[PDB]
RNA sequence: CUAAGAAAUUCACGGCGGGCUUGAUGUCCGCGUCUACCUGAUUCACUGCCGUAUAGGCAG
């Protein structure tokens, strides 16, 4: 998204009671919907808007510049199978390679 | 999924600028899915008219050159790029780092169908060769060998041998043809048993860590290197489901509005490069599709290997 | 309503191989199969500051301090050997069939309309002018680029390879055929007929294009320079790098394709340059300016939507430009 | 029906300033290499004569 709204990402990633606040707002807790809003309806719409950062927005779509690759079915068919970049998996592999190549134990 | 009645040897094919980035995690030799898709495109274009089916591809990879460079002061490498054309305002466009590789591979194709009895073997071999000489294999143009010394036609060898010794001699001659290369095979069993070995070594270890351990050079203190059974490359092993299979007209800006689209994630497995004389039969090296479309899992593998 | 397809992509027709560069002597061009290849070597340069100063470092003390620090680079250089005055540049060209057939198309109606538009183009005039200009750009060695600039004599031999033999051999004087005039010649018309039959066909037409340039003995040949990003690294790198395949200097295929596509003499700006490469929004990298802007009605996209959707068929020159883009290829389609 | 489809890196450059690597040196004791083999398979398509002959025959 934008490079200026990203502050609210830490507003969804703090550890106040000891857990991440997105999983706190995915449940209808007693401390939830009162700690951020005095009114009930404002709390409901703020919870819905704050939890909508996980759900995909817009129609399901892949652009023309994206990759789409036909796959032959066993009996008489194809699936179009647009791949997406696994940035979480790439970040995990890059973190593991960082520990492997520039970690303190690895350097020792 | 079936035993081939014949094996067609497409010879040394010089692919000019193949996609060196095989996967979001791996670079180098292209995906085996590219080779299986090329063989299915060959069957789609010229296979149906010859009344034959083309399923299963064995890759030999006689030569590989990567359009890469090593910058000074770093042990890693970078991809040499192409200058894209300027925008409409005369400025340089945003660069997408795409790597290229010059390949020289020869392909074993599994042929089954009644058309093998309807045409001469050299006729269907020459037809699929002249069809493949105007196609692409991993994003690169195929150099069709003009004005050199001695061009190489195919050699379609029928796998229904009259005798076991004649079949053995045919397979050894076909292996002798594709000699300066390495068969790339799938190693799901080896990767799974190495995952079990690491899980006995240390619990809650994922298949990603077992795949990584089979590629890095492990240094063990007394300082020796932990050995590997083979080359043990990390290959893209297929595509797993990331979304439900939407309707053909449902997905906006799809390639065609008649094929259903499903968003996928890359599947990573362990592949091995072997000298092709270390196989029982050359039909074991064939890379087959395996969809299983109810659960995603759009894989390519080498069934009937060992 | 005939909406445009949201993905619309075309294959690279006329896809060349990498232009292998070797060395030899003139009048030995017949036995050029054993010519030794041009090898890219490394050398060191010590230049001095000669770039523009921005009125803050123009004082004599700072300028003399900058000169006193020696400026050094390592450059990849390709030279001819000191007993070989001729550079031979050899590549293979595949004229692919189905030039107007897109690789991807969303709408079946738009695909039918585009195929009907291209079919009417072939029925009206064919690829005859476009293949004439492609045969021109093969006939003069524009793909030599800076190897063509100060050469004494350039000669291009083009061999049609049907199955395994030379079906037809064309020989052209590349200096006599200009870089900006597209005239008529009998051998050029035969090559145009072959390339247009390859574009109109179903398979492919294979050509071997060899260009001999009498640059001079031991002179500097100019292969394609590799685009390597420094990426802000701390260690200094080599400033100039070249391209080679296997100890053998080469030009990139996209540079040969750009020289082959330099046929566009119909852009609305004045043709002081002459032909430019066929690009969407007419981009020329050597100028930093893009002709055929979309604010005029002469860019490729608006011309295609006028020719296909609204049936506003443009002039014959702009139809040639549109079909030259289709032969060129590219990835199109609005979101 | 192929992480598909697409692409100009590039223009110019002074690396030379200068230099003692030296001395000194034990490689040395010891050794069973045997046995058994048809180059020859038409392996010399060779020499001369009649005939203008390259066409065709003859002699030992």
């Amino acid at each position: 998204g934008n490079a200026a709204a990203l502050d609210v990402f830490k507003f969804l990633s703090l550890q106040y009671q000891g857990k991440n606040l997105l999983n706190w707002l995915t449940e209808d807790s007693a401390e939830a919907l009162q700690a951020l809003s005095d009114n009930a309806e404002q709390a409901r719409e703020w919870r819905q808007a704050f939890i909508g950062i996980t759900t995909v927005k817009g129609a399901p779509a892949s652009h023309s510049l994206a990759k789409q690759l036909y796959f032959p079915l066993p009996g008489s068919g194809y699936h179009l199978l647009a791949p997406l970049f696994p940035t979480s998996l790439v970040h995990h592999v890059h973190a593991l390679l960082r520990e492997a190549r520039f970690g303190d134990a690895a350097k020792a | 999924v079936t035993d081939p009645e014949a094996l067609l040897l497409l010879p040394r094919l010089s692919i000019q600028n193949a996609n060196a980035i095989s996967s979001p995690l791996t670079w180098g030799f292209p995906s085996p899915g590219a080779f299986t898709g090329f063989v299915h495109a060959l069957q789609r274009r010229v296979g149906i008219s010859l009344d034959i089916e083309l399923d299963g591809v064995g890759i030999v990879c006689h030569r590989f050159e990567a359009q890469i460079s090593q910058p000074a002061g770093k042990r890693t490498k970078v991809f040499n790029l192409t200058r894209n054309p300027l925008n409409r305002d005369g400025s340089t466009a945003a660069i997408v780092e795409e790597g290229r590789a010059h390949l020289e591979v020869s392909l074993l194709l599994g042929v089954h169908g009644d058309g093998l009895d309807d045409h001469p073997a050299q006729e269907i071999a020459r037809q699929v060769q002249e069809q493949a000489g105007a196609m692409r294999l991993a994003g690169g143009s195929i150099l069709p060998w003009c004005n050199e010394r001695f061009p190489a036609p195919n050699a379609e060898l029928l796998m229904l041998g009259g005798s076991d010794e004649q079949r053995r001699k045919n397979q050894r001659r076909l292996t002798r043809r594709l000699l300066p290369g390495f068969a790339l095979v799938s190693r799901e069993a080896l990767l799974q048993q190495h995952l079990e070995t690491l899980r006995t070594t240390l619990p809650e270890a994922t298949t990603l860590d077992a795949l990584l351990d089979l590629c890095r050079i492990n240094f063990e203190p007394p300082w020796q290197v932990r050995d590997k059974p083979g080359w043990l490359v990390p290959i893209p092993a297929g595509y797993n489901a990331l979304s439900p299979l939407y309707l053909p007209g449902e997905v906006r800006n799809a390639r065609d509005r008649e094929t259903p689209l499903r968003f996928v994630e890359n599947l990573f497995g362990l592949g091995e490069w072997l000298s092709p004389h270390r196989v029982a039969a050359l039909s074991d090296l064939l890379w087959y599709h395996h969809a299983e479309p109810d659960k995603g899992l759009y894989r390519w593998s080498t069934p009937r290997f060992v | 309503i005939l909406s445009t397809a949201s993905v619309l992509a075309f294959e690279r027709k006329l896809d060349p191989s990498d232009a292998l560069m070797s060395a030899g002597a003139w009048a030995q061009r017949d036995a050029s199969q054993e010519w030794p290849a041009v090898t890219v070597r490394e050398k060191s340069v010590r230049g001095t500051i000669s770039n523009r100063l921005k009125t803050k470092d123009r004082d004599p003390a700072k300028l003399d301090a900058s000169i006193q620090s020696p400026n050094l680079q390592t450059v990849d250089v390709a030279n001819l050997p000191s007993d070989a005055d001729t550079l031979k540049v050899r590549f293979t060209l595949r004229v692919l069939g189905g030039a107007g057939t897109p690789s991807a198309c969303n709408d079946a109606a738009y695909r039918d309309k585009l195929l009907q538009t291209v079919a009417t183009y072939v029925n009206d005039q064919g690829f005859a002018e476009l293949a004439r200009r492609y045969a021109h750009n093969l006939a003069n060695a524009r793909f030599l680029w800076r190897n063509r600039v100060g050469a004494e004599a350039v000669e291009v031999r083009i061999n049609h390879i049907r199955q395994g033999e030379v079906a037809r051999a064309w020989r052209f004087d590349a200096l006599a055929i200009g870089l900006r005039d597209f005239k008529a010649d009998a051998e050029l018309d035969a090559l145009a007929e072959l390339i247009a039959s390859g574009l109109s066909g179903s398979g492919h037409v294979l050509l071997e294009v060899v260009a001999f340039a009498r640059i001079g003995d031991g002179q500097e040949v100019f292969p394609s320079q590799e685009l390597i990003l420094d990426k802000g690294d701390k260690k200094g790198q080599k400033s100039k790098t070249l391209y080679s395949v296997r100890d053998a200097a080469a030009i990139h295929s996209q540079k040969i394709g750009n020289a082959l596509r330099t046929i566009d003499t119909w852009y609305p700006d004045e043709d002081g340059l002459g032909p430019i490469a066929v690009e969407p929004y007419g981009s020329v990298t050597s100028q930093g300016k893009a002709y055929r802007q979309p604010k005029q009605k002469l860019d490729f996209y608006t011309l295609l939507d006028n020719w296909v959707l609204r049936d506003e068929a443009p002039a014959v020159e702009q139809q040639h430009y549109v079909i030259a883009n289709l032969i060129r290829g590219g990835v199109f389609g609005e979101a």
